[PDB]
RNA sequence: CAAUAGGAGCUUAC
């Protein structure tokens, strides 16, 4: 790990042991049509986009 | 178009300078046709402290003035209050719920049977002046009956599940005014619903149809006093439905 | 330096949490215990950043 | 116990009362002004302790300066009633009794109330005037907050200088109610103007007038 | 970040969890890059500012222009004074100095 | 996941006209008779046999806003009924939703 | 906790026998009158606690959302447990937690 | 959010114990504040009891209705507040002179009790208990829900002249009663304060009225650093103070004046 | 030397 350019995915330390019962097929999915446009949406702040 | 759904029951927080503190309100609809029927309010009337009764009225639908909810409990053929703590009650061991629900058996302890207390319904029903009591009981039935929860039954012989249903609806009144539950809340999504091309087309096209069978009808006054057979063909007018489907999707304008 | 200071004040703001949930968290005059920790919380993170 | 605290409280609605006599204008004795709390319930007191203050009612008559100036200001009568409430028998006895001997302005101070019925015949006492106040609101004297600056009624001859000196009209000023808490501490009838100095963080100091309504 | 689900921010956070990532702590730069919690968390605040741009300037818009027309009228005049269009006096000399 | 939580118009309209998710989908609406039926099977009793003095730990059902039923195990039903809904016996687009609290 | 009449199922309401000076329970609408144990009439509360433990049920272990602790279960010694706080939302609520084992199904806390 | 802000005598501004008292002196308790729970015994015989804890008690209390009132007084609550049982049972006589029997567990009795009589009535105690408790009050001014201990850093010239700061106790409240507050010893009545300027008006006048509404105008636009000119400010509180009382900046305070039917038409 | 009105909807810049 410790990779100083990639952004840390959250520690979640608080819970033990996680029983995940979905996961996300993309989180870019979340955007809609017009959104889906923004290359790297995930580094503006979101007024811009 | 985005609208709250419907069929669910929801319970709002009020105001300071409003007697009423907090409302269980639903919206009714058919599972065939999706379309509203009835509005039914459940209201906690007395705030903190202050308007010390602290009594639960409803506000049934085609009634100018709100009843109390043991009289329509006991309308609705569930008589003895043992039986109508219990529909409220699901456990007898809790007391704090207890402790707030003796004055709406106060506020409602005349009524004894459900003739008298359907008739009380009824001189509310704001209908016309001076019907008599045998036919004031047929009118305040059939609101019962019909625009009372239309989405639970609307046959007769079913009142229980009514009833059951008011039970929840006053309980979960309850336990938001006991703050052992929170309110329900309006911007969440899931109580929402979409309604796309299919329902809109749905709502105008049954305007505009019930519009051209009201036109059949003031044709076969007028024909049919002639005492002549007819084809049908000049009976129906086919400009209705297409100038209005017409006029709605060119202005959008969702009506008549 | 600057994720040492992030985890610091993470490692504080579980330190509050522990505080609060133990019940040993000193309110302050016409604020809630609630309000209090959220007001703690705040602090924390606005001075982390 | 608490009669030491109502006895203070009297005491200071009393020191207010002479404060408000001698602003206005009238002669108070430097010994009465200075009235402490233990001479006064020496004075005033019981052998139970609760005061007369039917003793405490004094007459004050206006100093050469303020006849001078004012020259239509009389005799004063200050009487502090016993009935907490107070009804149209108590306030026909005192307009009698101020009528009686041609006092010019009678303070009435009260503990309770005043009834409407009572309070109609304060204005129709003519020549004479009488006033109001509640014992409660004479606890503090208000003309020394910080926040309120001195008040100085206006004399005829002053308020007629200052009406041509700006060419104005009486109408045309800033105004003061007569139930203003100061034009009441002032006795400020109708049409005359008080001058009010006050802190101006711009220029220093500036010279405030208002009519009374 | 309030609680929109039940008791949580989020539907991949668990219940009652008061972490600063949970109730809308980003840790990342723009640089770095947000992460898909991070950027929502962004646009419901980003989306709260522009409501209130939005909305609030109405209010502002009627408030300054009730300013106004209280304040129409008044006037500096030729012997200092400050007076209406009633010639009553608002302040004896402007400003006070 | 529902709505772009970007694509929103600027001004008097901000918030109130949304735009759709790539991957959301409406419902049709689906016919209730099968779900009934299947609740029905497993073991959901009716409100004609209901008494809250003994149902102190019964899990109560309701199906699109109306109460039908109570049942004894809500864990095997919820089991039984996503693995119908897995399998295409029940249209897909059909919400399968326990609350545990209440 | 009022109870019920024993033939008329309606509520019983205190009353006085002036001849025994001894609380009985009317009702308003049988003569039935029976004798009562608690001489009891009536409660008011400000500072209550009701909802304390009650937001738990027997399969709340099936709970898939709820994190998990490794608070030793003083009954079962067990390392495996799901928790939560007061299911009371007022503003002056504590902010103690509850803790429930999978286990042993024993709710405690830590304290 | 209405507040005051009640500055304290030199003596009391500088100790710390004394402020305390002064806020105990200021705040507003009622029976609500001290009360639990509060029950309803039958008690058919006045010199007996049913009950077995205050036996003993009314057995050394004596060596009407049988309708009792058995209210409660948690501990913390009580010591929180400087009050014990003498001055409680004191206020109940105070309105309950002689159409009510007042009977007071001690301080030190390990349940903290009170017991009263009236002298069917079932429901006349439920109305007076509910009278009680919504309106006994027991020491303060009525409007001042809360007090707060705060502190204020004056600049005072010092004794060569030279300005220097100086720490000093002052208060805050919630709630407003500026006349009742002004008058309670240990405050220093030339310098208290309100925030609600129509308060201002009823009890200090017009001008008291402009220079606090100037105060909470300049608080207003410099709470953010912002800076505008007095004259303006001072304009426009003059204008709302120039008829006696406060004109509001709405149609009912414009169109009210005596200015051209025209003006107050195109508003 | 003469180019309708009223509405609704979508947008621009604050
Ligand atoms: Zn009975
Ligand atoms: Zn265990």
């Amino acid at each position: 790990l410790n990779d100083t350019a990639k952004r840390i995915k959250p520690e979640m330390s608080t819970s033990s042991h996680h029983t995940f019962t979905h996961c996300e097929i993309h989180p870019s999915m979340i955007l809609g049509v017009a959104a889906s446009i923004i290359p790297f949406p995930d580094h503006n702040q979101s007024p811009r986009n | 178009q985005e609208r709250s759904a419907a069929n669910i029951v929801q319970v709002f927080k009020k105001a300071a300078p409003s007697p009423i503190s907090h409302v269980a309100e639903i919206r009714s609809a058919l599972e065939k046709g999706s379309r509203l029927i009835s509005t039914m309010q459940i209201k906690l009337y007395g705030r903190e402290d202050k308007g010390t009764g602290r009594t639960i009225k409803a506000t049934l639908p085609y009634v100018k003035q709100d009843i109390p909810i043991v009289i329509v409990f006991r309308a609705l053929g569930v008589v003895p209050d043992g039986e109508i703590l219990q529909h409220i009650c699901y456990d007898e061991n809790d007391w704090q719920m207890l402790e707030m629900l003796k004055p709406c058996i106060e506020e409602g302890f005349v009524i004894q049977d459900k003739e008298v207390a359907l008739d009380f319904i009824g001189r509310r029903g704001s209908a016309a002046l001076g019907i008599r009591r045998e036919k004031r009981i047929q009118y305040a039935k059939d609101i019962l009956q019909k625009e009372l929860l239309p989405h639970i039954t609307q046959e007769e012989g079913f009142e229980t599940r009514k009833t059951f249903f008011l039970g929840y609806m006053v309980n979960r009144l309850l336990l938001c005014a006991l703050e052992r539950k929170d309110q329900d809340d309006r911007d969440h999504f899931g109580k929402k619903r979409l309604d796309l091309a299919g329902p809109l087309l749905a709502n105008l096209f049954r305007i505009l149809f019930r519009k051209l069978t009201r036109e059949i009808y003031r044709y076969m006054q007028r024909c049919i006093e002639t005492d002549r057979d007819f084809n049908l063909n000049l009976a129906v007018k086919s400009t209705t439905i297409t100038s209005g489907l017409k006029y709605s999707l060119a202005t959008g304008n969702w009506g008549e | 330096e600057i994720t040492h200071a992030i985890s610091s004040a993470k490692e504080q703001v579980q330190e509050i949490i522990y505080k609060a949930q133990h019940n040993e968290l000193e309110l302050k005059p016409g604020m809630t215990l609630r309000e209090s920790f959220e007001g703690e919380v705040s602090r924390t993170l606005n001075d982390a950043r | 116990e608490d009669n030491n605290r109502i006895i203070s409280r009297l005491w200071r609605s009393f020191r207010t009362v002479k404060e408000m006599a001698a602003d206005r204008g009238y002669f108070i004795s430097q010994e009465e002004m200075d009235q402490s709390l233990e001479e006064f319930r020496s004075k005033i007191c019981d052998s139970m302790g609760n005061p007369q203050r039917k003793l405490m009612s004094f007459l004050a008559n206006p100093t050469p300066e303020a006849l001078e100036k004012y020259s239509d200001l009389g005799t004063l009568w200050v009487e502090f009633c016993d009935e907490p409430s107070v009804g149209i028998k108590t306030m026909r006895n005192f307009c009698l009794r101020i009528q009686e001997k041609n006092f010019s302005t009678g303070i009435f101070i009260y503990q309770n109330n005043i009834t409407p019925s009572a309070n109609k015949m304060i204005p129709t006492v003519s020549p004479a005037i009488i006033e109001t106040f509640q014992e409660s609101d004479l606890v503090v004297n208000i003309t020394h907050h910080e926040l309120v600056p001195k008040h100085i009624r206006l004399s005829d001859g002053e308020k007629s200088q200052l009406l041509q000196r700006y060419k104005l009209k009486e109408s045309q000023l800033p105004r003061i109610q007569r139930e203003d808490p100061v034009a009441r501490y002032l006795g400020l009838k109708r049409g005359q103007v008080v001058k009010i100095i006050r802190r101006s963080e711009t220029s220093g100091r500036y010279a405030s007038y208002r009519i009374c309504l | 970040i309030a609680f929109g689900f039940a008791d949580r921010s989020l539907p991949h956070f668990t219940k009652d969890d008061f972490s600063p990532e949970s109730k809308g702590f980003v840790e990342n730069s723009y640089l770095r890059g947000l992460t898909p919690q991070e950027f929502f968390f962004h646009a419901m605040a980003g989306r709260e500012g522009l409501i209130d741009t939005a909305v609030k300037t109405a209010e502002t818009g009627y408030i300054q222009r009730r300013l106004v027309k209280a304040l129409e009228d008044i006037m500096v005049h030729y012997d200092g004074t400050t007076r209406n269009s009633l010639g009553d006096i608002i302040q004896f000399l402007y400003g006070e100095d | 996941g529902l709505v772009c939580p970007a694509e929103t118009p600027e001004g008097q309209a901000c918030g109130l006209v949304k735009n759709l998710s790539l991957l959301s989908g409406i419902s049709i609406g689906s016919p209730s008779e099968p779900i009934i039926n299947f609740l029905e099977e497993w073991g959901m009793e009716p409100l004609e046999d209901y008494d809250p003095a003994q149902h102190t730990k019964s899990t109560r059902i309701f199906v699109n806003g109306v109460w039908t039923g109570i049942h004894r195990d809500p864990s095997m039903l919820v089991s039984t009924m996503r693995d119908l809904r897995r399998s295409g016996a029940i249209s897909p687009e059909v919400s399968i939703i326990r609350d545990i609290r209440e | 906790s009022f109870r019920f009449c024993l033939e008329c199922n309606n509520m019983l309401y205190p009353k006085e026998d002036k001849e025994n000076q001894r609380l009985l329970y009317s009702c308003r609408n049988c003569d039935y009158t029976e004798l009562a144990e608690d001489p009891k009439v009536y409660r008011h509360e400000l500072i209550t606690n009701i909802g304390e433990t009650a937001g738990i049920v027997d399969d709340i272990g099936q709970d898939p959302t709820l994190p998990r602790s490794d608070k030793e279960c003083p009954e079962c010694h067990s390392r495996d447990c799901v928790f939560f706080q007061s299911q009371q939302r007022r503003k002056d609520t504590n902010m103690t937690l509850f803790y429930v084992c999978l286990n042993c199904k024993k709710t405690f806390r830590d304290e | 959010t209405p507040a005051l802000t009640v500055y304290l005598d030199r003596e009391i501004a500088l100790d710390i114990e004394k402020a305390k008292v002064i806020q105990s002196s200021i705040e507003y308790t009622t029976l609500k504040n001290v009360t639990s729970a509060t029950e309803i015994y039958y008690d058919p015989d006045p010199t007996s009891t049913v009950i077995e804890e205050d036996f003993d008690t009314v057995e050394a209390y004596f060596s009407q209705s049988p309708w009792l009132l058995r209210l409660e007084l948690d501990r913390a609550r009580m010591l929180d507040k400087q009050l014990t049982m003498n001055q409680v049972a004191d206020k109940i006589s105070e309105v309950f002179s002689d159409d009510l029997f007042v009977m007071w567990s001690e301080d030190n009795a390990d349940k903290l009790i009170i017991r009263c009589r009236v002298i069917e009535e079932d429901q006349m105690l439920k109305r007076i208990e509910a009278h009680m408790l919504d309106l006994i009050a027991l020491r303060g001014i009525p409007g001042i829900s809360k007090v707060y201990m705060v502190k204020h850093k004056v600049s005072v010239p010092d004794e060569s002249g030279e300005y220097k700061n100086e720490e000093l106790w002052a208060l805050e409240t919630d709630g407003i009663n500026l006349a009742e507050v002004m008058a309670v010893p240990g405050v220093d009545s030339s310098r208290t304060y309100s925030n609600s300027f129509v308060e201002i008006l009823s009890v200090l006048g017009i001008e008291a009225t402009r220079s606090s509404l100037y105060k909470e105008i300049l608080n207003v636009i410099a709470f953010d650093g912002s800076y505008v000119n007095y004259r303006h400010m001072a304009l426009l509180v003059d204008v709302m103070t120039s008829r006696g009382y406060l004109m509001a900046i709405t149609r009912h305070g414009i169109n009210r004046a005596d200015t051209g039917a025209l003006m107050r038409c195109s508003f």
